[PDB]
């Protein structure tokens, strides 16, 4: 019984658990984790971005 | 607390300098290009203006 709602538990929380420190952003220095990076995170070395006002 | 990096008496810095972008390496697989010719020389493309002074 202990193993059975073990391994049920841990199969019904692993879809929701994911990691968030998992490189998924791309960045000049390579992927990294979300929070790191924004909008203003370079994507290539050298790249403008600019302070664009939203009309 | 409070947190570690703060404050910055010294140092009054410098006016940022005229930024220069980069070509994307990323986005751009290649070099983008404008006008397209035949361009039989060391090429001059379908772009190529002047100005007539006196
Ligand atoms: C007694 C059980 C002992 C085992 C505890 C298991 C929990 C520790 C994890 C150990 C293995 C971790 C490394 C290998 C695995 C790894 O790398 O994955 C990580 C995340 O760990 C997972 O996978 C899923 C975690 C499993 C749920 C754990 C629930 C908590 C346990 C402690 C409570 C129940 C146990 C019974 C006790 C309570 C009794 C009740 C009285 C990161 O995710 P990510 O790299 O983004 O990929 C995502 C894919 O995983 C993700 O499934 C998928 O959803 C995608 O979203 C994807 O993004």
């Amino acid at each position: 019984l202990g193993a059975f709602g073990a391994g049920t538990l841990v199969a019904f929380i692993g879809g929701l658990i994911k990691n968030p420190w998992k490189p998924v952003v791309p960045t000049a220095e390579g992927k990294k984790a979300v929070l790191w990076t924004s909008g203003w995170t370079p994507r290539f070395k050298g790249e403008t971005i600019y302070l664009a006002r939203a009309t | 607390c409070s947190p570690p990096g703060e404050t910055a008496s010294s140092e009054p810095g410098t006016t940022p300098a005229i930024w220069t972008g980069s070509p994307s390496p990323a986005a751009p697989s290649g070099e983008d290009h404008g006008g397209g010719h035949g361009a039989g020389a060391a090429g001059a493309g379908e772009t190529l203006t002047a100005e007539l002074k006196t």
